[PDB]
RNA sequence: UUAAUUGGAUUCAACGCCGGGAACCUCACCGGGGGCGACGGCAGGAUGAAGGCCAGGCUGAAGGUCUUGCCGGACGCGCCGAGAGGAGGUGCAUGGCCGCCGUCAGCUCGUACCGUGAGGCGUCCACUUAAGUGUGGUAACGAGCGAGACCCGCGCCCCCAGUUGCCAGUCCCUCCCGCUCGGGAGGAGGCACUCUGGGGGGACUGCCGGCGAUAAGCCGGAGGAAGGGGCGGGCGACGGUAGGUCAGUAUGCCCCGAAACCCCCGGGCUACACGCGCGCUACAAUGGGCGGGACAAUGGGACCCGACCUCGAAAGGGGAAGGGAAUCCCCUAAACCCGCCCUCAGUUCGGAUCGCGGGCUGCAACUCGCCCGCGUGAAGCUGGAAUCCCUAGUACCCGCGUGUCAUCAUCGCGC
């Protein structure tokens, strides 16, 4: 009864792996991170501003 | 006749050129016809994100780009030549895929 | 001379008037009541519009070689207004072009390469380039520069 | 926004003081000499130094 | 897919980076590096006190060797621990060191000045230390101590200046410190030498 | 207004903002049921469970609970400490982040000098720059950040190498046609142009003349593919706004602890006499309809791109090649012109608005998806004071694609 139902679709299925929010999860080739968390890991991922 | 198609891919251009030079030197020192490194279309992964951490503020956005570059090396089949591409010192970021074509 | 040396409009008109005679090509009983495309707003006006479709579709098989139904739908698609929402590009109907292709395939002008498309038989090429060189003769007389 | 930057106006004076005879009024010549004499990697600043030393050498003989 | 694999391996490496930063706050965790061979993932880690990472009898590292093979799904993490050559040349290491210093009841002006003098003593060139938070009252304040050359704008600063952000916990609150270190080895593009 | 339209935010700098994702989830809102409580102290203990388990009934639901009767073998919870958690709260209690004064043109340091001092110059003045950009005088001289420099991409040329590209030339082979001139297409084989990308050059107030102190730098000129911050950006320092963000991350403080905990579901977050903002379209003869044709491009694709065979109007179904990226697909762009039809009308504009019947998705969309076709056709037929912004591949205007993502955006992004 204390289990969360199994969802493959919708926001409740997708969660950011770092922060844990249920909101903005960019999935370009499988990142699983929130949109703002993406900035605190930008330069470790190899990304560079141009 | 048989050819080996070697696809090298990396982010830093210098590592890719290093491995290309090593492959070219090895192919010429082994005396094997090699089709020179053909620089394939670099893939440009572009991501846009709003810089505002909240719903307050002017709408400012930032675009970040990965330029992942790739090269193609078509060499002729030679076992003595194929024994000297597994011993090459490969930088970590460089990925090499070596297939065979009739 | 070939279709490539002549305008598309005049050549499709010639193929349409010529193929109107052939009995294997005919508009089905549901053709006069169903518009040529989803995106279309009104019904077709002229009653020859079926044969024109055939006159065009075979020309497509003359140019692209293997052709299927979905790509034909995308090509014949067009812009439809969505009321308060903006105009959008939509695909056309599929059954009409599918029936036209089947009628031409029974006509021997086109054939099916399964897993690659519908291609054009040598006889279809002969008929199309015959009409095209007919038109090229006529337009050479009208326009001498086409001799070049 | 023409103005030649300060550190260019500083570099060129020393460059032409040490090797005055080396430079002439030709822009490509003085540019190659700047390239071989200095360690600039930016083509643009190389050519800017070349332009300023071109003008400087031009003024050397006017008075 | 190449695009589905480069990003996946990078994000896993950086999740490990964050996880070890969390686990190695006391060890002066300075840097990480990953190599892949068929034997497995050679995990190189540079820390300011390798003995602290080893701990006693290699008990601690062994435990870490467990987490990596269960938490992150890696194939034979082979962990090797080393020392940073000049910890005063790394922004992150000195940032964490100053955070630990201020967490030890050490006065902000004194500790910041001492760290700045030490880093200047190690052969660095440019030092910047911004301290933010409640420092001399209930209100919050920010104060910056800098020494030497440091151009903060341009591509060179992105490439030559090491940045490090640390946060220091205290009963009154959490104090931010930003440490920017410019080594002497780098060269600004406006530096042309005659011969 | 409602039980609910959760909440944050207030003019510039909120108001297609958080929302780059309300059918359940999102949730932090309303109703209902159900169940958690770490570990110490005391008590029980095991003589059997704390968990499920029917026959059935009170529960929308389930050993939830209830009469019921068992296990599975073994620690469960009652109170004080006090937990785990909290989108429970306090953003003049913070860190960071974002916003604007603002990529602005400024802000600083050593000594010396003036001043009893709060403090002054340097940092001032003339010319000039996008820029504390540089130059002549100056009680000052040196020096740092900022802007510049720097980095990214773009067009002119060339080397290196090509399973991108072709009646470039094209013996040989294949197909069709012709006026026999040749036309077009493939293989053979080649690497020719762009192309993809490893480098370098060119291009730089370079020169003519004038202006300007002859300086800085400016104007006009020519030559050059491109010229006097080459084009657009990344890079916005010192403080201020006690701006917003503890409803995300770290977190000051306080508060609940069968709750201020958690789980499940019905609804709400979409509710309207309404005010305001922003995008989309409708306010035709440029026009609506049939048919032909010149056309890209950013990127993406594995339960996916899905070509393609076949059936069904159709949304789609059965099969199905190729594809994890210059190899296959998304693939069509759209704008445009013409062969033709309609004849200045709230209509052949325009579809809202209803009801019908089909399609996709998902446990399910009436609150709460769209599309496919059918009778139906609103208002709108050029809109006051006043009113915001762009200035050359630019305004205007026209579309493609994709992020998030089954669907939802008329949105944002970027082509």
């Amino acid at each position: 009864y204390n289990k969360r139902k199994p969802r493959k679709f919708g926001k409740g299925a997708r969660r950011c792996i770092r922060c844990g929010q249920y909101g903005p999860i960019i999935r370009i080739q499988g990142l699983m991170l929130c949109r703002h968390c993406f900035r605190e890991v930008a330069p470790k991922l190899g990304f560079r501003k141009y | 006749m048989q050819k080996a198609r070697i696809k090298i891919a990396s982010t830093n251009v210098r590592s890719l050129d290093e491995v290309a030079n090593q492959i070219k030197q090895i192919a010429e020192r082994t005396g094997v016809r090699m089709s020179g490194p053909i620089p394939l279309p670099t893939k440009r992964i572009r991501i846009t994100t709003r810089k505002s951490p909240d719903g307050e503020g002017s709408a400012t956005f930032d675009r970040w780009e990965l330029r992942v570059h790739k090269r193609l090396i078509d060499i002729e089949a030679d076992e003595r030549a194929m024994r000297q591409i597994m011993r090459i010192r490969v930088p970590e970021d460089v990925t090499i895929e070596i297939e065979l074509i009739s | 001379a070939t279709v490539y040396d002549v305008p598309g409009d005049l050549l499709v008109e010639r193929v349409a008037q010529r193929l109107k005679e052939i009995p294997e090509i005919k508009p089905p009983e549901w053709a006069p009541f169903v518009k040529t495309g989803r995106h279309k707003e009104r019904l077709p006006e002229q009653e020859d519009w079926w044969y024109y479709r055939v006159a065009s579709i075979l020309r497509r098989v003359y140019l692209d070689g293997p052709v299927g139904i979905e790509r034909l739908r995308t090509y014949y698609g067009g812009r439809k207004n969505r009321g308060h929402a903006p105009e959008k590009f939509y695909k056309a109907g599929g059954s009409i072009i599918r029936k036209a292709l089947q009628q031409l395939e029974a006509a021997g002008f086109v054939e099916k390469v399964p897993g690659k498309g519908r291609v054009i038989t040598p006889k279809g090429r002969s008929f199309l380039d015959k009409i095209a060189t007919e038109l090229k003769k006529e337009l050479e007389e009208i326009i001498p520069e086409l001799k070049k | 926004g023409k103005i030649r930057q300060g550190f260019i106006k500083r570099v060129a004076r020393e460059l032409v003081n040490k090797y005055p005879n080396e430079f002439t009024t030709d822009f490509e010549h003085n540019k190659k000499k700047v390239q071989e004499l200095t360690n600039v990697t930016s083509k643009k600043i190389r050519n800017r130094i070349a332009g300023y030393v071109t003008k400087l050498v031009r003024m050397k003989m006017e008075g | 897919a190449i695009e589905r694999y480069f990003i996946r391996e990078a994000v896993r490496e950086m999740l490990i980076d964050e996880f070890l930063e969390k686990e190695l706050r006391r060890a002066g965790y300075g840097g990480l590096d990953i190599k892949k061979t068929p034997l497995g993932t050679k995990v190189i880690i540079f820390a300011a006190n390798p003995g602290y990472v080893i701990g006693r009898g290699g008990r601690r590292i062994r435990e870490l060797t467990r987490i990596l093979e269960k938490q992150f799904g890696l194939e034979n993490p082979q962990i090797e621990v080393e020392e940073i050559k000049n910890p005063y040349l790394n922004a992150k290491v000195q940032a964490v060191r100053l955070a630990q210093a201020l967490e030890r009841g050490i006065h902000f002006r004194r500790a910041a000045y001492a760290a700045l003098r030490a880093i200047m003593n190690n052969g660095a060139r440019g030092v910047e230390i911004r301290l933010s938070g409640k420092l001399t009252g209930e209100r919050a304040k920010s104060i910056r101590f800098y020494q030497g050359y440091l151009a903060k704008v341009g591509n060179p600063a992105e490439t030559l200046v090491s940045k490090g952000y640390a946060q220091a916990l205290l009963k009154l609150g959490v104090i931010g410190v930003k440490v920017a270190i410019m080594p002497p080895g780098a060269r600004l593009p406006d530096e042309i030498e005659i011969i």
